């Protein structure tokens, strides 16, 4: 999910006032791709062994 | 394990070699050969004093960790696991081998004759595993994920302190 | 599934040292296991050798180990106490006396002599 | 006098067992004990 | 409790392959195993009955 | 009953020190 597209989409001005926000949307980016990147090892773990 | 065992300075085990593993009262730590070369590699640090954050030193330090791992390793040498079961019955590692040998299901015989080489392999493979490491920085990479990641949710933490939530200003002084 | 359902060969996961049985008890939101488990004790230790030589050729314990109180020699189980003479019934034979590194010298009692009389 | 005191906590008991290759030690007297475990199964239906 | 306190009767628990031994290392906020195991080599093309 | 058995001699021990 783009953390900036869902809350806020292609207008400019609420995506200049969620930058008042600090990384919140870096940190559920991040936890999303580990999430993503985790489903592929496990994936790895259980299939190539 | 409820007592520290020891091993006796003979370290007769018939040209098994434990020195990589056993502790090194050469080096100033009392941790084996492999563990100085594990913790140097491993080692946004001690730098987190500001906005009330603070860290509990481990109950059990690298010291007493290293002490559990030599006592451990002790157990294991003489007594097989014996003394992982019971009180601890020296067992010679070169039979010990041989007892291990059956569980698999090989004859003590292969053993009792290839000796010299099987203890010749068992070092260079335990011994190999310090030029692996100090060769390869990926070996170590479960733990410096997981202290990365935890160095960068704190800075993070810290950095969102800097954000004024759409408030005026960041600063509660200056507000 | 494994303590209660059956024998557990896991260590110290059914019980401290070698597990031998379990008793499942209701408890409040929890389960309290009456484990049983099997600590040899009584340490005894003793000269030992890895093979024996008898007529050139080396013996080994097959399924115990080669122990003796300085008179007598006997093979018995590694986990127990059960000094028997060295005899070709529990010993096997493979290879020379020459290639195995300790070996001691000794003879094994052949079980037929006594059934080869009259 | 009793009081309270701050030490470094003793990892364990010290029991350096005496290793030879020509000697082995061979257990005669087993013991059986009894251990106790305990585990939480489930939680409270609260809703 | 397992590889090292014991052989494990598990596969591919204990290193790679049949379990020998597991001798324990240190590490910080870890810990680091040398599991030792069986591998066989040099197959042959015998025959059986 | 076996499926695939081969036929091959098999030894006795016993055979060289059956006499009395
Ligand atoms: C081993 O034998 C020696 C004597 O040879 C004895 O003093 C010692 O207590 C024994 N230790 C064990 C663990 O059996
Ligand atoms: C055991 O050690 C002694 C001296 O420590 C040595 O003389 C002896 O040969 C060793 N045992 C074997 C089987 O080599
Ligand atoms: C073993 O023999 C089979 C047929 O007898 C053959 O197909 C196979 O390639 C052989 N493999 C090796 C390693 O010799
Ligand atoms: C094994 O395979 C061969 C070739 O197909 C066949 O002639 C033979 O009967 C088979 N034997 C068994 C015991 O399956």
């Amino acid at each position: 999910v783009d953390c900036t597209m869902y809350i806020c989409g292609d207008s400019t001005e609420c995506s200049n006032l969620l930058l008042q926000y600090g990384s919140f949307c870096t940190q559920l980016n991040r936890a999303l791709t580990g999430i993503a990147v985790e489903q592929d090892k496990n994936t790895q773990e259980v299939f190539a062994q | 394990v409820k007592q520290i065992y020891k091993t006796p300075p003979i370290k007769d085990f018939g040209g098994f070699n434990f020195s990589q593993i056993l502790p090194d009262p050469s080096k100033p730590s009392k941790r084996s050969f492999i563990e100085d070369l594990l913790f140097n590699k491993v080692t946004l640090i001690c730098a987190q004093k500001f906005n009330g954050l603070t860290v509990l030193p481990p109950l059990l330090t690298d010291e007493m960790i290293a002490q559990y791992t030599s006592a451990l390793l002790a157990g294991t040498i003489t007594s097989g696991w014996t003394f992982g079961a019971g009180a601890a019955l020296q067992i010679p590692f070169a039979m010990q081998m041989a007892y291990r040998f059956n569980g698999i299901g090989v004859t003590q015989n292969v053993l009792y004759e290839n000796q010299k080489l099987i203890a010749n392999q068992f070092n260079s493979a335990i011994g190999k595993i310090q030029d692996s490491l100090s060769s390869t920085a990926s070996a170590l990479g479960k733990l410096q994920d997981v202290v990365n990641q935890n160095a960068q949710a704190l800075n993070t933490l810290v950095k969102q302190l800097s954000s004024n939530f759409g408030a005026i200003s960041s600063v509660l002084n200056d507000i | 599934s494994e303590c209660v359902l059956g024998q557990s060969k896991r260590v110290d996961f059914c019980g401290k040292g070698y597990h031998l049985m379990s008793f499942p008890q209701s408890a409040p939101h929890g389960v309290v296991f009456l484990h049983v488990t099997y600590v040899p004790a009584q340490e005894k230790n003793f000269t030992t050798a890895p093979a024996i030589c008898h007529d050139g050729k080396a013996h080994f314990p097959r399924e115990g180990v080669f122990v003796s109180n300085g008179t007598h020699w006997f093979v018995t189980q590694r986990n127990f106490y059960e000094p028997q003479i060295i005899t070709t019934d529990n010993t096997f034979v493979s290879g020379n006396c020459d290639v195995v590194i300790g070996i001691v010298n000794n003879t094994v009692y052949d079980p037929l002599q006594p059934e080869l009389d009259s | 006098s009793q009081s309270i005191i701050a030490y470094t906590m003793s990892l364990g008991a010290e029991n350096s067992v005496a290793y030879s290759n020509n000697s082995i030690a061979i257990p005669t007297n087993f013991t059986i004990s009894v251990t106790t475990e305990i585990l939480p199964v489930s939680m409270t239906k609260t809703s």
